[PDB]
């Protein structure tokens, strides 16, 4: 790192439009649908990990887990291969092509060293980064069971075949589900559409769904955009959009310099906002009574203040955390 | 029809522009591209989607009078002809078309046929 690039990142932090310019850079084709990829930008930051070993709770993850759903090919074809070539800490793997125990750290015979040594996988090497994995709607049954402690307990405890080993690998994992008919059914609620159990969908933070309305005016703002950039070569990409060399250097500085934390005024809004989101009803009923969404709400406030380059969290970033969670409710209802 | 078929239309635009040894596209490469699409979707069924319309010599005449009913009631007979002769409607067929609807009780005229008012 040099001083010829850190000063340019500090001048953009004071601008109130840095959060909107960086969110639109991840959409090189689709004009709308910005709320889907809006939460992905905050996934790379996550938040500063804290320690509480003096109270009996040492391990604690501050990473954000985003949940997606839609047609694997319509609008999710570019959101699964673009976060792999730019981010160096990305590991791509297949769900159905790989085994359940083969993805993590399993046990395999080795007569060369005369000892049952362990083997690596894919998500166990991308620590403090981002993992890439597709096909979550038709994944293996045995693979869904081992995910109850990886992204939840942050401790892969595998004690079988006389092998006592507890891995401490943790990595934010994203998913892209799909309905039973790849289309939203207004005749049924959103609970029956998702085939995943209640214990699986509750571990995710936000939730979105790729909707294709049949409105006539909807195509006037989407079909007129892809054709405009279809015949144009490379005479406008580096003119109206910033390069990718700044995004890779913007996240490699705040992850080891700015450690934000909660205060006494901005933390009082998390209690009042938690009670209002409990008595929802109508759709499912009196749900959301777990410390899961309360813990995920704190991670959203730490990620918004990390992009602003400020350790002090005010009441402005708290109002922006609940706004992203409010849009996720109207999307799945 | 979703976003998967949107990019397929632009793909067929270059299949015909490269056959004439040119680097531009014309209207011929667009009409012929959608011609194979309409023929393929009709072959997936058991019939062909067509239409039926009879060129009535008094169908567009009643639609022209509708432009004056929504604006006023006492429409002048000489003023209503200021828009019929613009496109190219013959005035001889208008005299024989008034009795086709006045007989079926639609509007009414006077003795001199100079006052028309929508009832």
């Amino acid at each position: 790192f040099s001083e010829k690039r850190v000063e340019l990142l500090k001048e953009l932090s004071r601008k109130p439009d840095i959060y909107e310019r960086l969110a639109s850079a991840l959409a090189p084709s689709i004009y709308e649908h910005e709320d889907i990829k809006k939460g992905i930008l905050l996934q790379l930051f996550g938040g500063t990990r804290k320690d509480f070993s003096h109270t009996g709770r040492g391990k604690f993850r501050a990473e954000i887990n985003i949940l997606l759903c839609g047609d694997p090919g319509t609008s999710k074809s570019q959101l699964l291969q673009y976060v792999y070539n730019l981010v160096p800490r990305g590991q791509y793997t297949s769900g159905k092509g790989s085994s359940a125990v083969g993805l993590t750290a399993y046990v395999m015979k080795d007569p060369e060293t005369r000892q049952l040594v362990l083997q690596t996988g894919a998500l166990v090497l991308s620590d403090n980064g981002i993992c890439c994995i597709d096909e979550f709607d038709k994944m293996n049954e045995s693979t869904r069971s081992v995910l109850h402690e990886v992204m939840e307990q942050q401790t892969l405890s595998i004690a079988k075949a006389g092998i006592i080993c507890q891995l401490n690998a943790r990595t934010s994992v994203l998913a892209a589900a799909n309905p039973i008919e790849s289309q939203w059914n207004p005749k049924k609620t959103t609970i029956e559409n998702i085939q995943l159990p209640h214990t699986l969908l509750s571990r995710f933070d936000l939730i979105f769904l790729l909707l294709d309305p049949q409105d006539e005016a909807y195509d006037r703002r989407l079909a007129h955009h892809l054709v405009a950039l279809y015949y144009q070569s490379e005479e406008q990409a580096e003119e109206e959009l910033l390069d990718m060399a700044v995004l890779k250097d913007y996240i490699a500085y705040a992850h080891s310099t700015i450690m934000p934390r909660l205060s006494e005024e901005a933390s009082q809004a998390l209690i009042e906002a938690y009670v209002d989101m409990r008595k929802i009803g109508s759709s499912r009923g009196m749900v959301s009574a777990y410390p899961r969404q309360l813990e995920s709400l704190i991670r959203l406030a730490e990620a918004h203040a990390k992009v602003r380059l400020s350790n002090k969290v005010e009441a402005i970033d708290v109002e922006e955390a609940k706004r992203l969670h409010r849009e996720a409710l109207k999307q799945s209802a | 029809t979703s976003a998967r078929t949107l990019l397929a239309i632009l793909r067929l635009s270059t299949a015909l522009a490269r056959l004439r040894m040119v680097d531009v596209v014309e209207k011929e490469d667009v009409n012929e591209a959608i011609r194979l699409m309409e023929m393929s979707k009709d072959s997936l069924l058991g019939d062909k989607g067509q239409t039926a319309r009879t060129q009535r010599p008094a169908d567009v005449i009643f639609a022209t009078v509708r432009e004056l009913v929504s604006g006023g009631r006492s429409v002048r007979f000489s003023e209503a002809e200021q828009r019929c002769v613009s496109r190219g409607f013959t005035p001889a067929q208008f005299q024989a078309a008034l009795d086709e609807y006045e007989e079926l009780n639609v509007w009414q005229v006077n003795a001199s046929r100079t006052r028309i008012t929508f009832v």
